[PDB]
C-alpha cells in the first residue's frame, strides 16, 4: 500500500498504518 | 516535503518512516 501516489487522507492513513505506536507528524506545507 | 515525495511523486516505506515519532 505504500509504493504509490498517496495524497490527503490516503497519505495520513499510510502514516498511521506504518508508524503505529510511534505516531507521526504530517506537515503538508 | 512529504507531499512532494509521496503525493506528487511515488511514496516509499523508507520515506514514510522518516515522519514517525
Amino acid at each position: 500500500f505504500v509504493n504509490q501516489h498517496l495524497c490527503g487522507s490516503h497519505l495520513v492513513e499510510a502514516l498511521y498504518l506504518v508508524c503505529g505506536e510511534r505516531g507521526f507528524f504530517y506537515t503538508p506545507k | 516535503g512529504i507531499v512532494e515525495q509521496c503525493c506528487t511523486s511515488i511514496c516509499s516505506l523508507y520515506q514514510l518512516e522518516n515522519y514517525c515519532g
